[PDB]
């Protein structure tokens, strides 16, 4: 309550307000970059999946277990961006563990990691860095998509969680399927394409998944 | 009589355009693409790709890998890792880099490596044709 | 099935491959497009 | 002129929250590379 | 007082000193992460960042009046721009050497008139031009 | 004073307990498991050793011993919630069953090899039983 303590208390606050000034037009600068790269990656990532939308597929009940995976960042001071998807991770999980499977959890940006580390750590295949400081690019999820068939484990379903934009003051969590699997994959409604083999399906599904993963990043 | 989307992971060049046909250097033979072909998926290899307009003029491009898909209506969705013309290509550093790969082979020790020598050998020698 | 398969290549080792052979043809003047593919910005941090 | 006019290092003189919270960040970071350049300094001296 | 105490020569100069240089002080809040930024702002930074080095000087060792005129000139022109900051001091040092040693009876005319005519400044354009050049870092 | 004025006994398990302290101030105030963690871990249970009652003020022997269990690590697996019916049980069980020992440490004025011998075996028999 003396004179010494409020000046002093002034002059951090007077600093602390013009870092913060400061930070916004960077922000606003990037945005822009971002979101003016939208829109040609949004007609190929829809005509990536129009083969499973045409024909619908559907998973039967078996017990391969899922892959699920959530995108994110390695930077905070984005508001509840990371708690969302974080939320809904370990939602999906006691469904699953009611049927029961072999579930793992595989998370490409630290603050998923660092946020469900506690409770979910036996459960994590593999995690990657580095995501957020420069835009993204093809050959990240190229280098993704490698690492992931090298892994032993096998799945019959799976499924990736992101944030969708949807306006500059809002945006929607959403998933989407994934059917990977060669032997779901051969249905009766496939039986329309009459000139298919095993080794095209498996080339098919090893492109699809790269498409996915590049989609939900931008 | 068609919608074809031959687009890229940056830029677009036909989103829903219609022409009579399109012919794709796929795996395993060529191909022909007219008014209801049956459906079919298969994926690319390096070639050359010619897109016949409604007014008769043909574009090419030059495609690398990729993925095709002609559904049960005329629509066709061509997406491709690469999609390069050729008058920004020197036919020269093509002839160069062949000619390294062609030593390359006998350089190589271990069949997987000679085998991606040999995909480098097989796209070098693709490219140089045209 | 061809040589490329049966050799420990994948489909995404295939494609990787020759978008990188046709890359390397393509003029001095046009080389800007190597920033932006810039594949290579990932590392990867095992369980162990 | 006449008004208050701050400086810098201003916010780690006042020792309130954001000042703690400041120096213990730069301990953990400098706590956690001095553990590699010990290892690097060993292996360094062992090969030669 | 103002620009009433100063002669015709170190006016036309210092008018324009005046607003660069106030240009630059709001802004220089940003240059802690100046990359993510437009070229209309980097460039108001490296300007100022130039102009900034050459108001320094050493301690009893006051300057003559033609002398502060002749190096303000190349720098509120942008002959300075592409230099490295960390060599402009140097380049100062040089340049008043060389224009002291030969180039005297310029010196004489801006002293003698107080005023830049014409042809002086067709003369100043080349000097610096030339030295520029020849400097080689 | 610099302590020049102090027992033998005090300074050898004194001297290490300011160090641990020291480093746990600088570092564990956030308003990695090779350093960090253990830090924070070792700091909780010093600091709640600390903590003493209202006219009860105790000797020195017995001060020496119950530092000399934090101290050494032995204490580094309990949950810190606990730690004070272990202080209190412990030295109860300390001052009945082992009056000789105590002695040995006030006459001598410093630890010796044989000391430090005995009080392991009697701190690591004591922790294993006093689980309840």
């Amino acid at each position: 309550a003396t004179l010494k303590d409020i000046t002093r208390r002034l002059k951090s606050i007077k600093n602390i307000q013009k870092i913060t000034k400061s930070m916004k037009m960077v922000a606003a600068a990037k945005y822009a970059r971002a979101e003016r790269d939208l829109k040609p990656a949004r007609v190929y990532g829809i005509g990536s999946l129009a083969l499973y939308e045409k024909a619908d597929i559907k998973v039967p009940e078996d017990k391969k277990k899922h892959l699920i995976i959530g995108v994110s960042s390695d930077r905070g001071l984005c508001g509840a961006i990371h708690s969302s998807v974080a939320k809904q991770i370990k939602s999906e999980v006691a469904n699953l563990t009611a049927a029961g499977k072999e579930v793992k959890i595989v998370g490409v940006g630290d603050k998923i990691r660092g946020i469900l580390h506690r409770t979910h750590s036996d459960q994590f295949l593999v995690t990657f860095k580095e995501v957020g400081r420069k835009p993204p690019t093809f050959g990240d999820a190229s280098v993704i998509a490698l690492e992931l068939l090298n892994s032993g484990y096998e799945f019959d379903e799976g499924s990736i969680i992101f944030n969708r934009f949807r306006s500059v003051i809002s945006y929607k969590t959403e998933e989407k399927p994934i059917f990977s699997l060669d032997t779901v994959a051969s249905a009766e409604s496939m039986s329309i394409y009459d000139d298919i083999d095993a080794d095209v399906l498996r080339n098919y599904q090893e492109y699809s998944l790269a498409n996915i993963i590049y989609y939900s990043l931008k | 009589q068609m919608s074809f989307t031959f687009a890229s992971p940056t830029q677009v060049f036909f989103n829903g355009a219609n022409v009579r046909q399109v012919d794709v250097p796929t795996q395993t033979g060529a191909f022909g693409i007219l008014a209801s072909h049956v459906p079919t998926l298969q994926v690319l290899r390096p070639g050359l790709v010619v897109v016949h307009a409604e007014d008769g003029t043909t574009s090419k491009y030059f495609v690398s890998s990729g993925s095709v898909t002609v559904n049960a209506d005329s629509s066709v969705q061509l997406l491709a890792e690469e999609a390069v013309t050729l008058d920004m290509l020197d036919p020269g550093v093509a002839k160069a880099n062949l000619e390294k790969a062609q030593s390359e082979l006998l350089g190589a020790a271990d069949e997987a490596s000679r085998a991606e020598i040999q995909i480098r050998i097989e796209a070098n020698e693709a490219l140089v044709k045209a | 099935v061809a040589y490329w398969r049966q050799a420990g290549l994948s489909y995404i080792r295939y494609s990787q491959i020759c978008a990188k052979a046709v890359r390397d043809a393509l003029k001095a003047e046009f080389k800007a497009n190597a920033e932006k593919t810039s594949g290579s910005n990932v590392k990867i941090v095992k369980v162990k | 002129p006449e008004g208050v006019r701050s400086g810098a290092g201003a916010v780690r003189d006042a020792g309130g929250a954001f000042g703690k919270k400041e120096q213990a960040d730069e301990e953990r970071y400098f706590r956690a590379r001095a553990r590699e350049q010990l290892a690097a300094l060993k292996k360094h001296h062992e090969n030669e | 007082v103002g620009s009433a105490a100063q002669t015709r020569a170190m006016k036309q100069v210092a008018g324009t000193m005046k607003l660069e240089l106030a240009q630059y002080r709001e802004v220089a809040a940003f240059a802690q992460f100046g990359s993510d930024l437009d070229a209309a702002t980097q460039q108001l930074l490296s300007r100022g960042v130039r102009l900034t080095e050459l108001l320094k000087q050493g301690q009893y060792a006051p300057m003559a009046i033609e002398e502060q005129v002749a190096v303000i000139y190349a720098g509120v022109r942008g002959y300075l721009d592409k230099l490295e900051p960390s060599k402009i001091t140097k380049f100062e040092n040089a340049f008043l050497s060389h224009v002291i040693s030969q180039h005297q009876a310029l010196l004489g005319k801006i002293r003698a008139d107080g005023k830049i005519s014409e042809e002086t400044d067709a003369k100043l354009k080349e000097i610096v031009t030339n030295f520029l050049a020849g400097f080689e870092a």
